[PDB]
Formats: C-alpha cells, sequence, structure tokens
C-alpha cells in the first residue's frame, strides 16, 4: 500500500477545520399532554 | 426497551471470587441505573445493589457491600439515543449460600421517585 | 423476610385474585412505595406495578394496585390462563433498595 | 443551577420545562459580501420568530410559556403514560415520535381558541 | 365547512367572523432581479404585520381576534341595528360605510386603554 | 392636554406615566444609494422594536403598558420614598440612577414568570 500526496478541491481544506461543526436549526414550540386544562 | 444480556452459568467453588457480565444495547446506558438482584435457594430474591454509569455512584445494602465488587465502562455510542454498555459484577466470600441465579436490571426511570427501580432484566446466571 | 406477604392462594379462570404484602414499621407502609414483580421460576422477571397503584408500560388494565397504612395489595383482575407464577412485592423509597417479599403462587386450573 | 443555551437538551422534558427562558432570549439576539449575506440573516431571524409568535397568538398562548389548552390528548398520537414522558424522554426524543401528528395538533389549537372567543364574546352579551 | 383563504369575502359578517384564523394564517406566510425585490417584499410584509399587531397591542387586544372594548358605539358612525349588520352586510361592505370614522375609533381604543391600565395600577395598590 | 411624542420628557413620571400610548405609536411607524440605506433602516426599526416586545413577552406584560410585577423594590437600586420619585424626579433622570442595576432587574423580571406559570400548570392539574 503505497500513498501519495496531492488536492486541489480546496474544500478539503476547509474541511479540515469545518469537521468540528454542524449547523442545526432551533425549532422551540413543542407539544406534550399533562392532565391541565383552560377555565371557562 | 434493549437486550441486557448477561455471561454464561461459572460454576466455581467456595473462597474464589467470581465475574458476571452485563452488555446492554438498544438504550442509551448512561441513563439509567443497573440494578443487581439475586434469587438464591434458601431465601427469596435478594437485592444486591444498583450503580449509575453516568454520576458514577454505588449504592448497595448492608448484607452485600463488603462483598460485592460493582464496576461499569463507558458507553460506546451507536446513534443519538442508542449506545452499548458493560457492567460488572463480583462477590468476595463465595460459599454455598450464595447459589443462585443472577441477573441485572436497568433502571425504571431517570427521574422522579422510581428512578433505580429494576424495570428491564437480563437473562440469568447460574453460580455454583 | 421481614416483608410477609400472602403465602399462596388459588384461583379460577375469569375471576379475580388478590395478594397481600405487609410487614412492620421499619419497612411498610405509608412512608414506602411498593413495586410488584411477575417472577417465573428463576427466569426474567417482569415489572407490574410501581409506586403502589402505578403499572408498567406493556401491563394490561387487568392488574390494579392499593397500599393501605398496613398493607399492600395486588389484584389479578379477570384471570386468564397464562397467569400462573410466582408474584413478589418489593417495598422501596426514592434513594433506597428494594426490600423483596416472602413470595406468594398463584394458581389459575380451572 | 444555570445550564445555558440548550443546556438541558439532554436532560428529561420535565427538567427541561423548567429553563424555557433561557432559549426565549436567544431566540432574536443571540447567545459588501456579507453586508448582503448579513442582512439576508437579519431578516429570516425576524421571519422565523414571528411565525412561532404568530401560532402562539392564534392558540390563546401570547405572552406564555407553558400554556394550557382544551384539546385532549389523543392517545393515537402517543400511547405513552405520563411518568414516561417528563421523567424519562427527553425534548429531542419527543419531536421526533411527535413528528407526523405535529400538524394535526397546531390545527386543532386554532379552532379551539377562535370557538372560545366567539363563546366569550356571547358570555358578554349580556 | 372550510371556505379556504378569504372564502366568506361575499358572506355576512357574522358568518365571516367564525372564519377569521384562516386569514390570520395567511398573513405572514403565504396561501439579483427579484433577490432584492423578493427582499424588498419580505420586508414589507412583516412591517404591515407588526403594524396591525401594533394597534392590538394598544388596546388590549394582543392575543384576541374576536376583541370586546369599552368605546360605546356611536350612532352617528352607523345608525344601523345590530341584525341589519351581521345578518345582511358583508366585511367588505362595513369597511366602506365606516371608512371616514374608522381613525376616529382607534384612538379611542388607545386611551380606553391606557387609563384602564391606569385604572389597574391604582386597583393593586392596596 | 396633548403634549405630543416626547411631550412630557421634562414631565415628573407620575405624569408622563399616563402618557405612554403616545410614545408607544410612534416606536415603529413614525411622528440607490438610500435604497440600501433605507432598507437598512426599515430592518433596524423592527428589531429594536421586536426585542422591546420580546422581554415584555418573557416577562408576563405582553399587551401591557403599565405591568405590575412580583420583584419587590430592592433599596439598594435607589433608596428613595415613593412621593419622591413619581412627583417630582423625570423619567430621563430615573434612567441614570438606575442605570447599573436595569440590566438585574430584566433577569429578575423572567424567571418570576417562568416559575408563575409553572405553577400555575400545577394550579390547573387537577
Ligand atoms: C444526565 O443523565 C443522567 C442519567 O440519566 C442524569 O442522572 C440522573 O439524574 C436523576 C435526577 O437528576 C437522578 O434521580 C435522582 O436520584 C436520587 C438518588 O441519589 C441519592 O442517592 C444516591 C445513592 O445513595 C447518591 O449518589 C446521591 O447523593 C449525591 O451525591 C452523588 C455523588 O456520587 C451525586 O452524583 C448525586 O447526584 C447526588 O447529588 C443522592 O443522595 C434521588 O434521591 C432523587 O429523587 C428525589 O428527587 C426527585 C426529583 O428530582 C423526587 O421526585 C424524589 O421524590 C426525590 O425527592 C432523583 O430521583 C438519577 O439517579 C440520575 N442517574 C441515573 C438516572 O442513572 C442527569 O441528571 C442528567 N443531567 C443532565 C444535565 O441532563
Ligand atoms: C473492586 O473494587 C476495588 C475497591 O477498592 C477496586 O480497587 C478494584 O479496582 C475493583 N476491581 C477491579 C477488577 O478493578
Ligand atoms: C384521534 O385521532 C383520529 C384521527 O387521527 C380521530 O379519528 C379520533 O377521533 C381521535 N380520537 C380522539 C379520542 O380524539
Ligand atoms: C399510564 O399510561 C397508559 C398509556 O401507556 C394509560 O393506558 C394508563 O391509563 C396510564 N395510567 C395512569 C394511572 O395514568
Ligand atoms: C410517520 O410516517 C412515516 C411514514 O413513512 C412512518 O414510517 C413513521 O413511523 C411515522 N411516525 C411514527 C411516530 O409512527
Ligand atoms: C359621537 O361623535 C361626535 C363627534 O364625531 C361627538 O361629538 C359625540 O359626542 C359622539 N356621541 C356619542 C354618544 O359618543
Ligand atoms: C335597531 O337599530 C336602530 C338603529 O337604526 C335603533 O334606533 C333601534 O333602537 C334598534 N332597536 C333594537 C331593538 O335594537
Ligand atoms: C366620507 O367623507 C366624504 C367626503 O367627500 C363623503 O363624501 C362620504 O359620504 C363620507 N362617508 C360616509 C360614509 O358618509
Ligand atoms: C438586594 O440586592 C443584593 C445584590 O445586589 C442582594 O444580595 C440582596 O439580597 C437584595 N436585597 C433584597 C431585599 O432584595
Ligand atoms: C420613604 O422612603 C424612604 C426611603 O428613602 C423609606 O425609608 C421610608 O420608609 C419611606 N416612608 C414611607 C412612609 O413610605
Ligand atoms: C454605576 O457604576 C459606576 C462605575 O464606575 C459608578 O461610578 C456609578 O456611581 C454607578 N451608578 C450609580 C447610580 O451609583
Amino acid at each position: 500500500e503505497t500513498f501519495r500526496p496531492g488536492g486541489g478541491d480546496m474544500r478539503d481544506n476547509w474541511r479540515s477545520e469545518l469537521y468540528k461543526y454542524k449547523v442545526v436549526k432551533i425549532e422551540p414550540l413543542g407539544v406534550a399532554p399533562t392532565r391541565c386544562k383552560r377555565r371557562v | 426497551q434493549g437486550q441486557l444480556v448477561q455471561s454464561g452459568a461459572t460454576t466455581t467453588k467456595p473462597g474464589s471470587s467470581v465475574k458476571i457480565s452485563c452488555k446492554t444495547s438498544g438504550y442509551r446506558f448512561n441513563f439509567y441505573h443497573i440494578n443487581w438482584i439475586r434469587q438464591t435457594a434458601g431465601r427469596g430474591p435478594e437485592w444486591m445493589g444498583w450503580i449509575s454509569p453516568y454520576s458514577g455512584d454505588k449504592n448497595l445494602a448492608p448484607a452485600f457491600q463488603d462483598r460485592v465488587n460493582m464496576t461499569t465502562d463507558t458507553e460506546v455510542p451507536v446513534t443519538s439515543f442508542t449506545s452499548t454498555g458493560a457492567a460488572y459484577m463480583e462477590i468476595r466470600n463465595l460459599t454455598s449460600d450464595d447459589t443462585g441465579t443472577y441477573f441485572c436490571a436497568k433502571g425504571l426511570l431517570r427521574d422522579g421517585s422510581s428512578t433505580w427501580l429494576p424495570y428491564l432484566w437480563g437473562q440469568g446466571t447460574l453460580l455454583t | 423476610s421481614v416483608l410477609t406477604q400472602s403465602a399462596s392462594v388459588s384461583g379460577s379462570l375469569g375471576q379475580s385474585v388478590t395478594i397481600s404484602c405487609t410487614g412492620p414499621n421499619s419497612v411498610c407502609c405509608s412512608h414506602k412505595s411498593i413495586s410488584w414483580y411477575q417472577w417465573p421460576p428463576g427466569r426474567a422477571p417482569t415489572l407490574i406495578i410501581y409506586e403502589d397503584n402505578e403499572r408498567a408500560p406493556g401491563i394490561s388494565p387487568r392488574f390494579s394496585g392499593y397500599k393501605s397504612y398496613w398493607s399492600a395489595y395486588l389484584t389479578i383482575s379477570d384471570l386468564r390462563p397464562e397467569d400462573e407464577t410466582t408474584y413478589y412485592c418489593c417495598s422501596y423509597t426514592h434513594n433506597s433498595g428494594c426490600v423483596f417479599g416472602t413470595g406468594t403462587k398463584v394458581s389459575v386450573l380451572g | 443551577v444555570f445550564l445555558g443555551f440548550l443546556g438541558a437538551a439532554g436532560s428529561t422534558m420535565g427538567a427541561a420545562s423548567m429553563t424555557l427562558t433561557v432559549q426565549a432570549r436567544n431566540l432574536l439576539s443571540g447567545i459588501t459580501v456579507w453586508g448582503i449575506k448579513q442582512l439576508q440573516a437579519r431578516v429570516l431571524a425576524v421571519e422565523r420568530y414571528l411565525r412561532d409568535q404568530q401560532l402562539l397568538g392564534i392558540w390563546g398562548c401570547s405572552g406564555k410559556l407553558i400554556c394550557c389548552t382544551n384539546v385532549p390528548w389523543n392517545s393515537s398520537w402517543s400511547n405513552r403514560n405520563l411518568s414516561e414522558i417528563w421523567d424519562n424522554m427527553t425534548w429531542l426524543q419527543w419531536d421526533k415520535e411527535i413528528s407526523n401528528y405535529t400538524q394535526i395538533i397546531y390545527g386543532l389549537l386554532e379552532e379551539s381558541q377562535n370557538q372560545q372567543e366567539k363563546n366569550e364574546q356571547d358570555l358578554l352579551a349580556l
């Protein structure tokens, strides 16, 4: 097994520092049940 | 909602110590205690103790505190809410009075008043 | 041990049984929760009922619980054939362990 | 304790339900290339916020963080007991198990509000 | 029935007053030429919405769809009976007949709110 | 009288507290060089407004102009009597004397709301 250098696709460079990161989207609305009801 | 497979029937003799395994899957291992319970011939079932894989804390009955080695590994996460864990059990001064089936049991909840309650069990291991 | 159960009781198909579970003040009952376990002989048990009357997931609504100041009771409404086993009760709190009971074998021969 | 933004992300739904104003603060402020890319973000942030405030307004929960409603919990959505939800599952697990039925509930929370004030307009019609 | 967005546009004011959350949903979401023309629209939509939510906030109707007030109906605005408004006229006809007096009412709905909470600050001053 | 926008800027805090809807109206509407400079302003105006409406929402004051809370007045913030504040000082003077402690109060007004509705979710749990 022999290994040779190379590259070119410049996103390999950014990928070597953006591997630690990930974008997520906050969705703060949650529906869940309890024994609670509103008055009249 | 996962399995808690254990080791085999390792029958030794008095004086020695026996190590029994408990490999988990299907659930986040660090989220629930691992209770240890035995049903020997001569008594009924007896609660030995549980250990928290997250807090690393241990609580066990005074009838087994000076006998039981209770340790755990650290989970190898599989997915976001799944993992694979491992809990170990040993006993010191072993006799023929400790002959019986031994199981591990995942705790019930992650909060409330029934947190450590042995809910999800394994299959059993026959001692001496 | 100290948590004396109901020795043994028999039953019949379609009927309902009742298992006792009581001990001294040091383990029962008004200051402790009670859990009930269906335990086949030396095999995989099953949590039926925790925190007195609360049922575990997947537990049929046949099993009902009730804890008085002196004794805890486990009912098995509408006996189905797959019910013959030994039932154990455990006394516990939030930061303690299980004080298992003496056991009660239930027969359904009918 | 003060866990911080999304601190109770792995905690039970009962524990996280007490730390709501933490994630409520940083939902609108924060915890010529990019002048048009920055302005494109300062507009998107407001639109996502006003949508969540729009649904809260048509459910009667405008200004509420914990808001009780009139829609009873259909067991078809999740046949889980109460103590096996808030003392066991995390809010991330819950949003997955209710992913499908989440749109059904949002409509039921609307007409239960428009009929409610329509009943209140009659309650004060005397 | 579910008429849809503006479905009851030709229906009586009493019938349309029950289908308010239908038009309330699509008021903020929907039922490089145009990158700057699209962004110009995504900003205008929020500003028109926040103005309508601004007036509702200074009238005490924040979160309300049907909101009862304290301003009595001046017969000079429209001397029409109640059953000849909600069971006869459409909301499009009504907005024309009250076109002039519409600005007078918006001010009366404001000070009737600032004096109301000023009275409530005294109601809780003991 | 009708002083106008910021009319009671030099008046006592008690007099100005009755003319709040005057400054509340002109906070969102008003009393290709600058096409991108105008749009830059039409976005900033909404963001400043939604921040002030964000704090009012997490304090339980959404829709309120005068809003009473649960946080008792710490004498360390200002050891001034009641009649020497509202009948003597102006709102501009007050904002200076409470400049430091202004951030402490905003947090206390938040958890006093999240604990309040957490108590109300238990009040309706029966
Ligand atoms: C991350 O995920 C983990 C795992 O899911 C969470 O850990 C679990 O947290 C819950 C609640 O936070 C725990 O339940 C509680 O259990 C206690 C029992 O602890 C007592 O006894 C222990 C053994 O004697 C002892 O370790 C404790 O002593 C302290 O010191 C240890 C040092 O090792 C420290 O680590 C502990 O944390 C203790 O502080 C203690 O004496 C039980 O008493 C609790 O019940 C009370 O409170 C509940 C409400 O909270 C109430 O309903 C009860 O009636 C009772 O009043 C409570 O049930 C659970 O044991 C933890 N471990 C598990 C599930 O394996 C962790 O919280 C998560 N963190 C985040 C940030 O998400
Ligand atoms: C058993 O417990 C003892 C307690 O001191 C600990 O030192 C030891 O490491 C444990 N057993 C093993 C195999 O690690
Ligand atoms: C549950 O939802 C189904 C449709 O998803 C509906 O047909 C049924 O009536 C609902 N049941 C209850 C009790 O609300
Ligand atoms: C517990 O939850 C189950 C749903 O899984 C429900 O059928 C049962 O009635 C609940 N019991 C109690 C006591 O709330
Ligand atoms: C949602 O719908 C998909 C359809 O592919 C289904 O696989 C999934 O199980 C549904 N969600 C739940 C919680 O059942
Ligand atoms: C009706 O409005 C006029 C001004 O348009 C006003 O002078 C009059 O007092 C009002 N009447 C009532 C009863 O409100
Ligand atoms: C009906 O409306 C008219 C206004 O056109 C009014 O004068 C009259 O008092 C009303 N009658 C009733 C019974 O409401
Ligand atoms: C509004 O004012 C105009 C002034 O030209 C007048 O013609 C019109 O009749 C007024 N509206 C109504 C409903 O009277
Ligand atoms: C006043 O604030 C200080 C901190 O600024 C705090 O330590 C103290 O407890 C507060 N006193 C009262 C009465 O709220
Ligand atoms: C007046 O304000 C002072 C604070 O400077 C306070 O100590 C005093 O108790 C107040 N008296 C009355 C009657 O409110
Ligand atoms: C606020 O802090 C500064 C710190 O330099 C201090 O000089 C000032 O007196 C403080 N404000 C008040 C009202 O005391």
